[PDB]
RNA sequence: GGACCUGGCGGUGCUUCAUAUCCCUCUAGAGGAGCCUGUUCUGUAAUCGAUAAACCCCGAUCAACCUCACCACCUCUUGCUCAGCCUAUAUACCGCCAUCUUCAGCAAACCCUGAUGAAGGCUACAAAGUAAGCGCAAGUACCCACGUAAAGACGUUAGGUCAAGGUGUAGCCCAUGAGGUGGCAAGAAAUGGGCUACAUUUUCUACCCCAGAAACGAUAGCCCUUAUGAAAUAAGGGUCGAAGGUGGAUUUAG
């Protein structure tokens, strides 16, 4: 009948069990064949109750047809996304940069990449298994500053937004020898995890972990060697380095701490001393007493990859750029 | 209720208006009041122990009925007392009471039981311990004790008033069913005395 | 183009009983005496019993006008008590308020 | 013009605004029939009226002058029909003493038309429900009663066993 | 405030056009009118009067806020911004300050209403300090600057119902004190008709209270009144009873007789008459059953199993 | 969890209307009837035979003005009339709203015997009781 | 495997409370009898659904035919419908509910503590929380501000319902569609909830509360009318005149 028909909404509703159509349809549209003054025809004139030709109708039929094929077309369009680490892994993937502040303070020049995505459950009284979503951002710009964050909630978008504003609150300064590395080796424990990393020259690369290597790309850190030992918790890792390349001395530090000329020698260029940090001020008129066979607690692997007594497959591997 | 906390009771007799006091009056001036209920009266004659009586007799709340049984209870009693002494028998005056209300009130003393079992568990079994029961629980004991004496069946085809009467009459020295009732409670009582030390108030 | 079949064969009934009624009620007064003789009275009951079913009365029930149940159906209405509730609740009839009491 | 506002607040909020209520809309509404809108009206309507004699207030003179009482109702509903069979009935509440013409007829009037005539009040009340239009049923009425008392004037023979 | 300042036009603007449309012709008319012409004109008949339809001075419609506590180039005007609830605080300083000087020398409000006052939201335990605060301000022994400070927040509240309203005494058709007065109980209405002087008997609806009555109980009830003032026998009383049953009935002529008796008692016998609970209508009426009990409050068996 | 016309909360997100966003419980309280004719009334006729109409009405205002109506309608008899207010939408055009009235008002007119004259009320969004 | 976090549970400790609720206490009931009507199990060629609290005079504000879906027999095929289906999924759903609820919480959006772990965020002489929003409350109805209605969010239970209506998906489409005639329900039993008693505070008659008699109970049928209606389920009258002679463990309501 009639009366046993009812809204669309209803039913569209019914349809979609989300609870445990009119937009090509023309207000003067019809099956027949029909042309009425106010709608279908010309604004009231031609001014007379004409009908279509059969033909015209088909025609007409056979347009919206194709306009509808057009539109499930468009809707069934896979859009390219960017292959982070893995495809099928909220890995290195870009935000877009973190959304403007109250007053205003823009951030294009900071980029977001994620670092780890994961289903956090809790068991609640009422509501039994509650599905969270814990996400870890970063945010950098080049330039040696960069932060991040671990924005959870129960959607990811939500997760993704709330973490990308944290970052941006809580950023730390990264100084670095010319643009583009560390200014010595780095060795720091946080909490299980051992981080290593190694001062290199331009044009070696950055050979780290992938999340280290997209963290350094944020920071401005353009080519060094990390090994990330003991376990791999993201979150120790990252904030691990983060504690490391704040805790860096720069070599103008370095000068004022001891007097002297921080004076680099390269076997690159000749014996020319190139002198990198003079320090501001006095001049220490006693040379540092060269103590020989100095005690420093040195590492193994270093020691062992010096002589070639290891020989691993895995080691010196042809990669991609980064 | 439909009345709120902010209604207080009304005190009724009269006697107490033919005159601390004087602030309690004020208060009472200053506050709101409840209406007066229908059976607890002004008059003189009435008893509030003989219409707490009558309301435990009225049965699927026909108080009419429970209120002109126990009138003809007491002219029961009366003719009895008068068969007792007037033209039947000597004129003892000592002996004989002729006050109907009195022989009651003294009945219902009579048959008020200073001691009652409360049933308590302990390990997994239940034990009879004996309680000093209060007044107003005791006057209760009294009074239900002797309705459901005359309510029993094993009287059969004789009448309420009477039988109540004579149960009433059997009360005044120290006989019949409700005190023998009595009698036995105390009994089990003083049987548990040991089981005094399971109660623990 | 009613809501099912039931309805249909209801409506059907009703229509029968409208064309046959006079004649239905002529007979039961023929037949609903005693005054006159038995005989004749036979005849209209015989008569009665020929006439076919769904003309009779008797066979019309009442079923909501939206929803064809037959059950909760208020007559002053004619529609079931759940049609019925969602109109009220909506608030598309004058008068029906809910009973606060 | 009025700047109406018709609603439930919201917990931190106004009243709704004029422009587009439901609820104003709903509110069947005298805009229309202002006071002085009203006045004029009647102005106007002071035609149309011819204004009633002096058969005064209380009944009485009315009473004394024209007899009998008729009553009929009409309802006014709303809808496509107009047709209520409740506003057919018509009932006629006479007065018996007013009638003024019998002696004999008082005894056999009252006899004849039982659950009507009220003995308080010397009222006979004939009701007509039978035919379906008004005017016809009013007819009837009148004529009954005309009938009732030309019977009750006319004793027949049989009248002696009493 | 621009916007509200417009609306007050407006709403005068749609005042003046109320005023030209209603037979009240004077652009001055008070809002008492308004609201009624509002009534007569827009009538909703709803139950809730906040969803009636209105239409006022917006400055009693809308709920203000403390606009803007700092000015242009940031620097908040109040002191106290930083705290927070700054009025508050502020008021609390004012008092302790208040109380320092005092020393040197030497009902309440309600916390909607405190609120009002202020603008700013206010918890309970900070109000119950405040309380505290003037409270122990009113025991120190004050100048009158601070009595009328005190008083800006303590309100009066007006006592009412304690006397019983005494009717009036009245002569009809001879020199006869008689004093009408009426009651009800349990469905049933009652109006006595208590004649002073007069001794002996009450007619109920004509025939006497003895015959209308049979129970001992309803003549006990029907005596009260006149047993409690010691007026017993000296008050003739025609009556008039309708409605509900016997009890209910003679309970209403009870209180109906009292409200005579009242009429002409002395104030003090009247005053006991209200203390031992007999002019006062009792509001005990049978309760609405519910569709998911059996009776009014007793409910269908097995609920537990 | 009674559950009847009362729109459910979701999130602050839901725009609801005032009649959309009341409880059934509110009908005489913080809300009116929509439709307005006689036959409720007692002792009244022809309630059930109106009820179907009104159904059908709203039904049809629905199909023929399509993403044009705000909030639901308001039917109205008086005697021989049957007068209806709309909340319409600012989305199409005058001319073809025009068009579309007068259409209606004869084709009511024909089938229940009764002049319609329906009369719109032009609003640019749906009015907003609470974001729900 | 270790150590946490959140929950759930503990015949888990302390303290404080349930004012018809947990006990003692009250009052009236059920369980014993006959019926009335539901369920189960049985019977039948013959529905379906609900089926611990939260099913069991429940969907039904009603099944003689109808209703109706069920079963037997006999027909119909563009068929009331631009079909239809009370066919399958309530574990696809909307809609409308139950439930804890006789309760006060649930929350977006921020911020802080956890070396930035799952998480947690209480101290007014205040130690880090701030909050729109929904709920309680407040307003409303009814005989008031009391009471009772109504209201009661988020979740719980894949709780109830595809047979109220609508519909996703999957099927039947000379049949799980449609129409006709007849029929189908009766208890060896078990159990739930009602009614009525078992008598003297009673039974009958008057009167509707000062009376006079008596020393019950009222089905089950049996016949006979009456009402209804095409057709007998109800109502009355005669007749008969069961069991029962205050109910066990237990339990229901106020
Ligand atoms: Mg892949
Ligand atoms: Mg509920
Ligand atoms: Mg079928
Ligand atoms: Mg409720
Ligand atoms: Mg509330
Ligand atoms: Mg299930
Ligand atoms: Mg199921």
């Amino acid at each position: 009948s009639f009366f046993t028909k009812l809204t669309a909404d209803e039913l569209w509703k019914g349809a979609l069990a989300e609870t445990g159509l009119n937009r090509g349809q023309i207000i003067g549209e019809g099956r027949y064949g029909f042309l009425w003054p106010g709608l279908n025809v010309p604004l009231m004139k031609v001014q007379t109750i004409a009908q279509r030709s059969k033909e015209e109708q088909e025609k007409v039929e056979a347009d919206m047809i194709q306009q509808r094929e057009e539109w499930d077309r468009k809707k069934k369009m896979k859009v390219k996304r960017e292959r982070g680490w893995s495809g099928n892994s909220w890995g290195g993937i870009s935000l877009g940069p973190p959304d403007p502040g109250p007053c205003g303070e823009t951030y294009e020049d900071f980029d977001t990449r994620i670092l780890e995505v994961r289903n956090v459950f809790t068991m609640t009284a009422k509501e039994g298994r509650k599905k969270s979503i814990r996400v870890l951002v970063a945010v950098g710009n080049g330039k040696g500053a960069a932060g991040f964050s671990i924005g959870k909630a129960t959607d990811r978008m939500d997760a993704f937004r709330k973490a990308k504003n944290r970052a941006v609150h809580h950023l730390h300064y990264i100084e670095r020898y010319e643009d583009h590395t560390i200014f010595h080796d780095i060795s720091l424990r946080f909490k299980r995890t051992h981080i290593k990393m190694k001062k290199q020259p331009k044009g070696y690369g950055l050979r780290c972990h992938r999340a280290i290597i997209t963290i350094c790309r944020l920071i401005g850190i353009k080519d060094m060697y990390a090994k990330v030992s003991g376990s791999i918790n993201m979150l120790s890792l990252t904030q691990g380095l983060f504690r490391g390349l704040s805790r860096q001395e720069t070599h103008q530090q370095l000068a004022d701490k001891k007097g002297l000329h921080v004076v680099e020698i390269r076997e690159e260029c000749g014996p020319l001393p190139i002198v990198v940090a003079s320090p501001r001020g006095p001049l220490r008129k006693d040379p540092e007493p060269e103590d020989e066979v100095p005690d420093v607690k040195l590492d193994w692997e270093d020691v062992k990859t010096a002589q070639g007594m290891k020989r691993s497959v895995w080691s010196n591997l042809k990669r991609a750029a980064t | 209720s439909r009345y709120s906390p902010e209604f207080k009771d009304p005190l009724i007799d009269k006697e107490y208006y033919r005159k601390e006091e004087k602030y309690v009056r004020e208060l009472k001036k200053t506050q709101l009041i409840k209406a007066a209920p229908a059976g607890k009266t002004s008059s003189v004659f009435e008893d509030p122990v003989i219409s707490k009586f009558t309301n435990m007799m009225m049965i699927g709340g026909n108080k009419v009925l429970a209120r002109s049984l126990m009138i003809q209870t007491l002219e029961a009693v009366k003719r009895k007392q008068f068969e007792k002494y007037h033209a039947a028998s000597a004129e003892e005056q000592a002996t004989i009471e002729r006050n109907p209300y009195t022989i009651f009130h003294q009945a219902l003393k009579n048959c008020e039981p200073m001691i009652g079992l409360v049933p308590i568990l302990k390990g997994g079994r239940f034990y009879q311990v004996p309680v000093p029961l209060p007044d107003r629980r005791r006057r209760f004991l009294a009074m239900k004790w002797m309705i459901t004496e005359c309510r029993d069946k094993k009287h059969q085809r004789t009448l309420m008033p009477e039988k109540l009467s004579h149960k009433l009459l059997e009360a005044f020295h120290n006989q019949g069913p409700v005190i023998k009732r009595k009698h036995d409670l105390h009994k089990m009582a003083e049987a548990n005395r040991a089981l005094a030390h399971y109660r623990w108030w | 183009h009613y809501v099912d079949w039931r309805m249909w064969r209801d409506v059907k009934r009703r229509k029968m009983a409208y064309e046959y009624a006079d004649e239905r009620l002529r007979i039961n007064s023929l037949r609903k005496n005693t005054i006159l003789p038995k005989i004749l009275q036979d005849v209209a009951d015989e008569e009665i019993a020929a006439l076919p079913r769904d003309s009779c009365p008797v066979r019309i029930r009442n079923r909501c006008v939206m929803t064809s149940r037959p059950r909760g159906v208020k007559r002053r209405w004619r529609l079931s008590r759940i049609v019925f509730r969602h109109l009220a609740d909506h608030g598309q009839l004058s008068g029906i308020q809910r009973a606060t009491w | 013009p009025l700047p109406v506002r018709m609603g439930y607040p919201v917990k931190k909020g106004v009243p709704m605004a004029k422009e587009g209520n439901l609820e104003l809309l709903k509110i069947p509404n005298f805009l229309h029939l202002t006071p002085v809108a009203i006045k004029k009206h009647c102005e106007a309507l002071k035609d149309f009226c011819t204004e009633w004699p002096a058969a005064l207030d209380s009944d009485e003179k009315c009473e004394k002058h024209f007899p009998i009482e008729i009553d009929s109702t009409d309802y006014v509903s709303s809808g496509p029909s107009v047709r209520n069979p409740r506003a057919r009935v018509v009932v006629l509440r006479v007065k018996l003493s007013s009638l003024n013409l019998d002696d004999h007829a008082k005894k056999k009037l009252i006899k004849l038309v039982g659950e009507r005539y009220c003995k308080t009040t010397d009222v006979l009340t004939i009701k007509t429900d039978r035919c379906p239009l008004r005017r016809q049923n009013y007819d009837y009425a009148v004529y009954l009663l005309t009938v009732l008392y030309h019977e009750s004037w006319n004793t027949e023979e049989w009248e002696k066993s009493k | 405030e621009d916007f509200i300042k417009k609306q007050i036009e407006e709403f005068n603007i749609g005042k003046r056009h109320l005023a030209n449309m209603m037979g009240e012709d004077p652009e001055t008319f008070t809002q008492e009118d308004i609201d009624r012409a509002i009534a007569y004109l827009f009538p909703s008949g709803l139950f809730e009067k906040r969803a009636r339809p209105v239409m006022k001075h917006p400055e009693q419609i809308f709920p203000r806020q403390r606009a803007i506590q700092w000015g242009e180039d940031g620097r908040p005007f109040h002191y106290l911004f930083y705290t927070g609830k700054q009025s508050y605080y502020s008021l609390m300083h004012d008092v302790y300050g208040m109380l320092l000087n005092l020393e040197k020398h030497q009902r309440w409000l309600i916390k909607e209403e405190l609120e009002e006052m202020l603008v700013e939201k206010l918890s309970d335990l900070d109000y119950m300090q405040f309380i505290r605060l003037l409270e122990k301000l009113l025991t120190s022994q004050c100048g009158a600057a601070e009595e009328e400070f005190v008083q800006r927040f303590r309100r009066s509240v007006t006592l009412e119902s304690k006397k019983q309203l005494i009717e009036p005494v009245q002569y009809d058709e001879q020199g006869m004190a008689f004093s009408k007065s009426e009651g009800k109980r349990k469905t049933a209405k009652a109006e006595a008709i208590v004649y002073k002087h007069g001794s002996g008997r009450i007619k109920v609806n004509g025939i006497d209270y003895q015959l209308y009555f049979p129970i001992t109980q309803d003549r006990e009830q029907l005596m009260f009144p006149f047993h409690f003032v010691d007026r017993l026998g000296k008050h003739d009383v025609t009556c008039t009873v309708s409605g509900g049953g016997r009890s209910a009935q003679a309970g209403a002529i009870r209180l109906a007789m009292a409200k005579a008796l009242c009429s002409f008692v002395t104030e003090d016998e009247v005053e006991w008459m209200r203390q031992a609970g007999l002019l006062t209508t009792d509001p005990r009426v049978r309760e609405r059953k519910k569709p998911g009990q059996e009776g009014a409050r007793r409910k269908f068996t097995w609920k537990k199993r | 969890k009674n559950r009847a016309a009362r729109v459910r909360v979701s999130k602050g997100d839901k725009p609801v209307t005032y009649e959309e966003a009341h409880a059934p419980h509110y009908i005489a309280h913080r809300k009116g009837w929509l439709s307005l004719h006689t036959g409720n009334l007692d002792g009244e006729d022809h309630a059930a035979e109106r009820t179907v109409e009104d159904v059908f009405l709203r039904k049809f205002m629905w199909g023929t003005f399509p993403g044009c109506l705000a909030d639901q309608l308001v039917l109205k008899r008086r005697g021989n009339q049957l007068e209806i207010c709309a909340v319409v939408l600012r989305q199409l055009s005058p001319h073809k709203y025009y068009f579309l009235v007068g259409y209606s008002e004869t084709l009511l007119s024909y089938f229940y015997k009764c002049p319609v004259r329906l009369h719109l009320q032009t609003v640019p969004s749906k009015v907003v009781y609470k974001y729900l």
